[PDB]
DNA sequence: CACAGTGATGCAAATCAAGTGTGAAGCCAGACAAAAACCCG
DNA sequence: CACAGTGATACAGCCCTTAACAAAAACCCG
């Protein structure tokens, strides 16, 4: 009774992909040095470019690099300091934004 | 090292592994390289304690803009003691670094403010108020109330601003709609009854001191300030032969409800 | 580094950088005391701060300035150094608190600083100048009389 | 307790003009005591 | 220079050009929201008039015609 | 100007206790006076 | 020649919308050049 | 029984990695 790949939890999806998980690990640690995440995002960017898309590619580049959709700690530190925000106030704002948006901006 | 090469050279090294991945995608999935690669990358991210980036990725996979309502930004700006200048600075900084809008600009907040201020909702007293106008859009009425300020009458050396009493009560009652609704729902009462509610309000007034004066033109005002406030303390409804309690201030002595 | 680039110089230069700073110190009143345990703190405060002014490298024969504060009287460039809740008139406590800083300053006035900027060891020298003092504190520190004295000038 | 808020709003959240500070402080202190806005800041407890 | 001889050979064995797969092993032996208004409905309804009555031009001329027609008439 | 900033920080940016108010105010003022953080606010050029 | 604010107001500039047909920058199958950075010769 | 803060510290909670089993939810056949 196969429903779909995304209709399973992380644990169940891991049980379902264990085969290729182990295979990619044991075949990227031999000659490619042994960095898993690097090979992962490289293969994803290749399969994305295959679809000749730029929007998604730039989005994942910004996410993986730390430049868009999410602030660096120094940036939010400068914002909190140069705006006289108290630590309690800033925590309240952070908690509210994380609760309503659902995405960690700070 | 690895994966640090440009195009036409990074595939040159992982070509075999991509071939194996697409072979498996044709074997089990049938060609669904997209989903299996995305899930493998999500798990590779979660393995190294990176829930933040992986959640951001699975959120941007949908392709929707994570924006905030102007009311939310207004509440954040008010309830965190932020001036308009500091909020504008933060807004500009975020929009220029992230390259997208997460907060609303100042005009949106100013526009959303008009819903909460008194003089926005219609109403009417069934017995018309004596010596009180029936217009229901007044805002900040002048405090002097048309007092003579010429040279012949008694000298005036004060300034004041204030709302209209009935409009203020209407705005206060409309600000607590969800509270009254949930209270009626929690007292085994239907949420569509229109009984004659009974509102109890507390009043307070006290003169301050050591109030510095500013330079510039205008009248010579003293260095003391007097304020007048009110507080909705309790609301009850007469259901049957009793007085069901539908609302009550949990923290009466707090400044958040004065 | 931006100043070095803008003046048509090389970034790998490690010549002796000449730095000049500005010192300041003033007392404060109406600093209320708090409840609880602790010593009997007076209701006053004295602050001490420093502020860089300009940096100049000796290139070739003459000098060329690399950086200088555009807003010398701004609050965004007044770096605090020492903070104590004392009285500016209490000479004993004032000296007991400020003597280590003066000792450090005197010791530094005759040394060079090897420092890494962008992966290159740079040489620094300092010139300390204290001008942010009112006449009252100058008279109290320089071993002079009060303002109502017959000698009126400190120059 | 609201006197404190008055002082702070007048010092930090109003136009520094003799004929504009009253209405600004009044509007800001009215907005600050809105349960509708306060409900947003407590949405995390849900 | 690596492409000139290849292009000449391509002209040669093409004068006797969509098969690149079976050509791989040939060179081996060679080198060796926003709700609209009345005006938007006007556009969406009257642009096909000029788009079908005179399709010989792009819809730039259709926009120009619809604009000079709206500016001359009322709303 | 630093005296004004000190009056503000001692009241709204420090622990209200004799044992730790001064360290908090000093650290916060040192962070505020820094230029590495002020460059992130000049993101208009 | 203090200065970073403090809010509103008023005007100038960017944009969006719907309309649609073409035009253009990629990727891709191998491949055998063209450097090109390691080894030392 | 005023109450919303106020910044550093500590600890619980909840995620994440080797484990083969083992219990819950469903079609091919009888
Ligand atoms: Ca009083
Ligand atoms: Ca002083």
């Amino acid at each position: 009774p196969r429903q779909h790949l995304l209709s399973l939890t992380r644990r169940a999806q891991k049980h379902r992909l264990r085969e290729l998980k182990i295979q990619v690990k044991e075949f990227a640690d031999k000659e490619e040095g042994g960095d898993v995440k690097a090979v992962c995002l490289t293969l994803f960017l290749l399969a994305l470019r295959a679809r000749n898309e730029h929007r998604q590619a730039d989005e994942l580049e910004a996410i993986m690099q730390g430049r868009g959709s999410g602030l660096q700690p120094a940036v939010c530190l400068a914002i909190r300091v140069n705006t006289f925000l108290s630590c309690s106030q800033y925590h309240k704002m952070y908690r509210t934004v994380k609760a309503i948006t659902g995405r960690q901006i700070f | 090292h690895l994966l640090s090469l440009t195009r036409r050279a990074q595939k040159h090294r992982l070509r075999e592994l991509k071939i194996q991945v697409k072979e498996f995608a044709d074997k089990e999935e049938g060609g669904d390289v997209k989903a299996v690669c995305l899930t493998l990358f999500l798990l590779a991210l979660r393995a190294r304690n990176e829930h933040r980036q992986a959640d951001e990725l699975e959120a941007i996979m949908q392709g929707r803009g994570s924006g905030l309502q102007p009311a939310v930004c207004l509440a954040i700006r008010v309830n965190t003691f932020l001036s308009c200048s500091q909020y504008h600075k933060m807004y500009r900084t975020v929009k220029a670094i992230t390259g997208r809008q997460i907060f609303q600009p100042l005009h949106a907040l100013r526009n959303a403010e008009k819903v909460l201020l008194p003089g926005y909702h219609p109403f009417e007293w069934q017995p018309p108020l004596k010596n009180v106008s029936s217009r229901t859009d007044v805002g900040i009425i002048d405090g002097l109330s048309g007092l003579a300020s010429s040279v012949d009458e008694y000298p005036v050396d004060t300034i004041a601003k204030r709302f209209r009493y009935d409009s203020a009560l209407v705005s206060a009652l409309m600000d607590m709609e969800e509270d009254i609704l949930e209270g009626m729902r929690s007292q085994d009462l239907d949420d569509y009854l229109n009984g004659p509610f009974t509102v109890v309000v507390k009043e307070s007034c006290d003169g301050m001191g050591d109030v510095s004066e500013k330079h510039g033109s205008g009248p010579a005002v003293p260095e003391k300030a007097v304020r007048f406030s009110f507080t909705v303390m309790r609301i009850t409804i007469e259901h049957g032969s009793q007085n069901v309690k539908v609302f009550e201030e949990p923290k009466p002595n707090s400044e958040l409800c004065c | 580094l931006e100043g070095m680039r803008s003046q048509d110089l090389d970034d790998y230069l490690n010549g002796p950088f000449t730095v000049v700073v500005k010192e300041s110190c003033d007392g404060m009143g109406d600093v209320s005391e708090k409840h609880g345990s602790g010593p009997a703190v007076p209701e006053k405060a004295v602050r001490f701060s420093f502020t860089v002014m300009r940096i100049t490298i000796e290139h070739g024969s003459q000098n060329v300035k690399v950086f200088e504060e555009p807003k010398p009287n701004s609050e965004l460039c007044c770096k605090p150094l020492c903070l104590m809740l004392a009285d500016e008139s209490d000479h004993e406590t004032l000296t007991a608190i400020l003597s280590p800083l003066i000792a450090e300053r005197e010791a530094m006035k005759s040394s060079e600083l090897t420092l890494e900027m962008g992966g290159i060891p740079r040489t620094f020298k300092f010139i300390f100048r204290g001008t942010g003092y009112d006449e009252k504190l100058v008279r109290e520190v320089e071993g002079l009389e009060a303002s109502g004295s017959v000698y009126i000038c400190t120059l | 307790s609201g006197n404190k808020l008055f002082r702070r709003f007048r010092k930090m959240n109003a136009r520094q003009s003799k004929c504009y500070e009253m209405e600004d402080v009044l509007k800001h202190h009215w907005l600050y005591t809105s349960k509708y806005l306060q409900k947003f800041m407590n949405a995390h407890n849900a | 220079s690596y492409a000139f001889f290849v292009q000449t050979c391509r002209e040669e064995h093409k004068k006797k050009s969509v098969n690149f797969s079976e050509f791989s092993k040939k060179c081996s032996e060679r080198w060796k929201k926003r709700p609209p208004s009345a005006f938007f409905l006007f556009c969406s309804e009257y642009r096909p008039k000029i788009k079908g009555e005179h399709p010989g031009l792009s819809i730039g001329d259709v926009a120009k015609k619809l604009g000079e027609m709206w500016n001359n008439t009322a709303a």
